[PDB]
């Protein structure tokens, strides 16, 4: 077991110049899930009863 | 409740299980809470950096941009929002991200919206000058990005004067 | 259209699936790749008038520049149906003359 | 008589607890909505033109 901190990731610096573009040639298509609850049991409880 | 007593313990002993469900509820408060902020800050997979060289146009972001000088990587509005603002068996827990890796997010997303645009928030980053920007998001509202070319230096003059006048009124 | 509302990239479509307590969706999303560097001006100076183009960007691959589309790499030869002229080529800082 | 006492001390500080514990939910509840709202208005307006 490794005890160490955290990294918020890789690092980069982007090219910048005040005459230079960068344009994509090819695409990809991804499929991406999520889940979403919508509902719980419904419950019922007896005071007298209890 | 009880302050190191052991009839005290004892007595409350009798009345089940009304400790367990407490610290539970604090802790999915806990847990919401680092969640929040893991959710609001952290959305780039890479932290991009500012080119070391600066012509954006004319438009002057050094006033919100990271300053090395200072130990905590700040900007200079960051630091005036931080210095506006001001044991019984509690206890404070620290936050799971510092503050220096929130500056760090910060700055690399101020970073990535002034160099490549919005492409870097489908994609990867993609450079293009700050102007074509500019441009661009002006034919977003319905004005030809003529206008943009034509008062390039007005609307510079502009938005510095805007940023003046917000730094003094904050 | 708003953005990372529903997927990561340009939204396509959405598929619903039925779950125990909730909902599942599949999105569908288009997310460009190899890119390119290129040179690029804002405008072009012809017979002392400016032109700008109509949707797209001026790009060069070296010479002869071309106008693209902004998000797939498709040059196309400069001609005055996808261009408009607005004044003289004086207050535009970024001109190149073809 | 020194539990009748401690039991009244009890049940004060006990209810005294729950009373905190529900207006901390309650804020929580409120704080998540906001954060809600934030993470929304940074992800269509910082990443895109809205
Ligand atoms: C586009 O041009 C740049 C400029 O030569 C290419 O080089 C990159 O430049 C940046 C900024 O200095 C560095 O961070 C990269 O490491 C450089 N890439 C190298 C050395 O391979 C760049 O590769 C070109 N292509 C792209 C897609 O940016
Ligand atoms: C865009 O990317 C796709 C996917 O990588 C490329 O399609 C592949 O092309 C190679 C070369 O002919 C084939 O061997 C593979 O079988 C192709 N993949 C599939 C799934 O059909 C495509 O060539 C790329 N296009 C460009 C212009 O770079
Ligand atoms: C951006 O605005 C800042 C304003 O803070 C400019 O910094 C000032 O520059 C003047 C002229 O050199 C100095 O007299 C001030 O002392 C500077 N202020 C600070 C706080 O350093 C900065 O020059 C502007 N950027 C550009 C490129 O001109
Ligand atoms: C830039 O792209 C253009 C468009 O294809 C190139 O022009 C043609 O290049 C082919 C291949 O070299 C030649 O056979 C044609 O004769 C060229 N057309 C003309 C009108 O000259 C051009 O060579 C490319 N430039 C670079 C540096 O890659
Ligand atoms: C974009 O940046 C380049 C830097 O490469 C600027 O080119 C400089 O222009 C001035 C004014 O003509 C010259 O004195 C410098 O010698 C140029 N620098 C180099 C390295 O050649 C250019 O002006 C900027 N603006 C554009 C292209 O619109
Ligand atoms: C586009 O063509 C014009 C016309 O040839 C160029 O303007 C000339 O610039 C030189 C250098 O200043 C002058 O001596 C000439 O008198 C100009 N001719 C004119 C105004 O008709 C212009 O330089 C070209 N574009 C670029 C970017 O160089």
């Amino acid at each position: 077991i490794i005890a160490y901190t955290m990294s918020l990731g890789a690092e980069n610096s982007v090219a910048y110049s005040n005459n230079s573009i960068a344009i994509p040639t090819n695409f990809t298509i991804s499929v991406t899930t999520e889940i979403l609850p919508v509902s719980m049991t419904k419950t019922s409880v007896d005071c007298t009863m209890y | 409740i009880c302050g190191d007593s052991t009839e005290c313990s004892n007595l409350l002993l009798q009345y089940g299980s009304f400790c367990t469900q407490l610290n539970r509820a604090l802790t999915g408060i806990a847990v919401e809470q680092d969640k929040n902020t893991q959710e609001v800050f952290a959305q780039v997979k890479q932290i991009y950096k500012t080119p070391p060289i600066k012509d954006f146009g004319g438009f002057n972001f050094s006033q919100i941009l990271p300053d090395p000088s200072k130990p905590s990587k700040r900007s200079f509005i960051e630091d005036l929002l931080f210095n506006k603002v001001t044991f019984n068996g509690l206890t404070v827990l620290p936050p799971l991200l510092t503050d220096e890796m929130i500056a760090q997010y910060t700055s690399a997303l101020l970073a990535g919206t002034i160099t490549s645009g919005w492409t870097f928030g489908a994609g990867a980053a993609l450079q293009i000058p700050f102007a074509m920007q500019m441009a661009y998001r002006f034919n977003g509202i319905g004005v030809t990005q003529n206008v943009l070319y034509e008062n390039q230096k007005l609307i510079a003059n502009q938005f510095n004067s805007a940023i003046g006048k917000i730094q003094d009124s904050l | 259209k708003r953005v990372d509302f529903c997927g990561k990239g340009y939204h396509l479509m959405s598929f619903p699936q039925s779950a125990p307590h909730g909902v599942v969706f599949l999105h569908v999303t288009y997310v460009p790749a190899h890119e390119k560097n290129f040179t690029t001006a804002p405008a072009i100076c012809h017979d002392g008038k400016a032109h700008f183009p109509r949707e797209g960007v001026f790009v060069s691959n070296g010479t002869d520049w071309f106008v693209t589309q902004r998000n797939f790499y498709e040059p196309q030869i400069i001609t005055t149906d996808n261009t408009f002229v607005s004044g003289n080529c004086d207050v535009v800082i970024g001109i190149v003359n073809n | 008589e020194a539990e009748v006492q401690i039991d009244r001390l009890i049940t004060g500080r006990l209810q005294s607890l729950q009373t905190y514990v529900t207006q901390q939910l309650i804020r929580a509840a409120e704080i998540r909505a906001s954060a809600n709202l934030a993470a929304t208005k940074m992800s269509e307006c910082v990443l895109g033109q809205s």
